[PDB]
């Protein structure tokens, strides 16, 4: 009966960043994802790898929720094989991915004036990230072939750059906060079911 | 709405100082970084230096290293480009460009990079005196063709109207080309038909301003 | 530091579907950024880092970020776009630039116009000649003038400025200067420059004497 907590997800007042992306697995309860598609606040919704239709009927073994914030033009990095910034150093989605994601924008409670520079975002890694691998290193990249010795110089950046929020920017440069829902199907009993199925 | 109008560019002999202008308007200037890229005379774009939003990082490029010097003025919502010991290859149109992308630089990021609106052509000119333009007629003999020849001036910036410019349709303004003398040469032209070569009396508007001169000269057949 | 390469010189008629590729140096660029510059104007950002353009745009541009290799799709030209597209890197803080192309739309050909100027007498008290030849409202702008003076071809003595493509009737116009002194001029006497473009099918020879 005890649905499953999707309102500790979508309406939570704090959002990690995307570098830091959080991570709350969701198991043994009941999904009511009727919530998410009759609703006009999200503004990015695409289902990848599920039906259209059978979403309140589908039962899968574990769900998993991932839940960042990015600006308004790095959504369209968070979906199966996508090159970027975001979909190289911070959130990799893998080419078989099985999920829906969700994007809302959020420029009123992310952001304020005078600067909300507390998300940031991963900007330098000398390799792309794998699958679900969260990177949250704070070791000093080197860009050029000359060696850095953590000194934060001309190609020894800080790997971490900061997201300027304010009110009065471009729709691109907005925040938007994120939720990933996996569907994952193991060899096991399913935990996650609908109501109608 | 936002506009990075910029003044101070002139003609110098090398060797000596000037400094140029980047003055801000509309949006918040100490938020954005600010950049400094020129472009040459038929040749493409070029960067020169960066500042961030008042973080003491300057990064500029190569040839310009301690010859250029990058200020700006936040509180006064102006930049500036400090030019030391001129190398006359320095001779280009100067362009001011914000920047919210850079990393070590202007602290989170906000918009793009190096929406220009720039302006500014500062000539980096040799000893040669700016000279001013001596304009001859390219009378027609026998559509008509009818012109003006800008001849022997320097520096670049000239400019011509056909009798007070209220004519405008089939008028052709060519650039200028570089003579052997180091001194330019341009040439203006407009065709009227043959049933107006004695009705309508019609006049080049010859316009120099480094220079300062103006000459209104006629164009009457052979 | 890199060099950014591109191909140029481009030529597509109203109303198709053209493709620059900014294609970088060593240290693969990510978020490249795509402007254009029409003659004697400043540059402006058409797209953002790789894609998702601007606002102000005509949405008929767009372009794909992918490591090393970069393109940029143009769809439905427009007789109000002739001007020059550069491509620029910012991962390291030497930002390099593109090689710049050049456009100019597909129109039907268009035979010259060449009309003759003799130096003015006002110029003869200054000990010079400058002699002028004028084409008009041409495409495409791959046309050569050679000055016959007494049928003999007067080589390193003139120099030609082509205009920008018009914007109405997309037409060049090129002008010739053919430069003298008083002494050579006096002992010639026809003075002529001869035409080839390539909607003609004989020369063309404009002539005077003095
Ligand atoms: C947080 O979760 C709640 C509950 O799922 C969402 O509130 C729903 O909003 C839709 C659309 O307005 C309504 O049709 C539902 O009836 C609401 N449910 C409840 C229990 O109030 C809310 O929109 C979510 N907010 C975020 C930020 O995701």
């Amino acid at each position: 009966t005890n649905l499953c907590p999707f309102g500790e997800v979508f309406n939570a007042t704090r959002f990690a960043s995307v570098y830091a992306w959080n991570r709350k697995r969701i198991s043994n309860c009941v999904a009511d994802y009727s919530v998410l598609y009759n609703s006009a606040s999200f503004s990015t919704f695409k289902c990848y790898g599920v039906s259209p239709t059978k979403l309140n009927d589908l039962c899968f073994t574990n769900v998993y929720a991932d839940s960042f914030v990015i600006r308004g033009d790095e959504v369209r990095q968070i979906a199966p094989g996508q090159t970027g910034k975001i979909a190289d150093y911070n959130y990799k989605l893998p080419d078989d991915f099985t999920g829906c994601v969700i994007a809302w924008n959020s420029n009123n409670l992310d952001s304020k004036v005078g600067g909300n520079y507390n998300y940031l975002y991963r900007l330098f890694r000398k390799s792309n990230l794998k699958p679900f691998e969260r990177d949250i290193s704070t070791e000093i990249y080197q860009a050029g072939s000359t060696p850095c010795n953590g000194v934060e110089g001309f190609n020894c950046y800080f790997p971490l750059q900061s997201y300027g929020f304010q009110p009065t920017n471009g729709v691109g440069y907005q925040p938007y906060r994120v939720v990933v829902l996996s569907f994952e199907l193991l060899h096991a009993p399913a935990t996650v079911c609908g109501p109608g199925s | 709405e936002v506009q990075l109008v910029e003044s101070g560019g002139g003609v110098v002999q090398p060797g000596r100082s000037l400094r140029l202008s980047c003055a801000a308007s509309g949006f918040t200037f100490s938020s954005y970084a600010m950049h400094w890229v020129r472009q040459a005379p038929g040749k493409g774009l070029e960067w020169v230096a960066v500042l961030s939003y008042d973080g003491s990082n300057k990064y500029n490029a190569d040839s310009v290293k301690g010859r250029f010097t990058i200020s700006r003025d936040n509180s006064k919502n102006t930049l500036y480009l400090q030019m030391n010991s001129l190398r006359v290859e320095d001779t280009a149109m100067y362009y001011c460009a914000r920047d919210g992308v850079s990393v070590t630089m202007v602290r989170g990021v906000i918009g793009p990079l190096c929406d220009y609106w720039g302006q500014g052509t500062l000539v980096t000119v040799s000893s040669a005196s700016t000279k001013g333009p001596s304009v001859f007629p390219l009378a027609p003999s026998s559509t008509a063709a009818l012109g003006c020849l800008v001849k022997d001036y320097f520096p670049e910036p000239v400019t011509v109207s056909w009798n007070s410019g209220a004519l405008t349709s089939g008028v052709h303004t060519f650039p200028a080309v570089l003579q052997s003398s180091g001194l330019y040469s341009l040439s203006s032209v407009v065709t009227v038909p043959s049933s107006s070569l004695g009705t309508q009396t019609y006049i080049c508007n010859v316009n120099h301003k480094p220079s300062n001169t103006k000459v209104d000269k006629r164009v009457e057949p052979k | 530091i890199q060099m950014t390469q591109s191909p140029s010189s481009l030529s597509a008629s109203v109303g198709d579907r053209v493709t620059i590729t900014c294609q970088t140096s060593q240290d693969i660029s990510n978020y490249l950024n795509w402007y254009q510059q029409k003659p004697g104007k400043a540059p402006k950002l058409l797209i953002y880092d790789a894609s998702n353009l601007e606002t102000g745009v005509p949405s008929r541009f767009s372009g794909s970020g992918s490591g090393t290799d970069f393109t940029f799709t143009i769809s439905s030209l427009q007789p109000e776009d002739i001007a020059t597209y550069y491509c620029q890197q910012y991962d390291n803080l030497p930002l390099t630039f593109g090689g710049g192309t050049k456009v100019d739309i597909k129109r039907t050909v268009a035979a010259p116009s060449v009309f003759i100027f003799p130096p003015s007498d006002e110029q003869l008290k200054s000990g010079t000649a400058s002699v002028v030849c004028l084409l008009n409202n041409f495409y495409p702008r791959e046309a050569k003038v050679q000055w016959k003076v007494d049928n003999a071809l007067q080589s390193g003595n003139s120099q030609e400025s082509v205009t920008e493509q018009d914007s109405k009737d997309s037409t060049y116009s090129l002008s010739s200067t053919l430069t003298l002194s008083k002494a050579d001029y006096e002992k010639h006497k026809v003075y002529a420059c001869e035409v080839t473009h390539q909607g003609l099918s004989s020369p063309v020879t404009k002539s005077f004497n003095r």
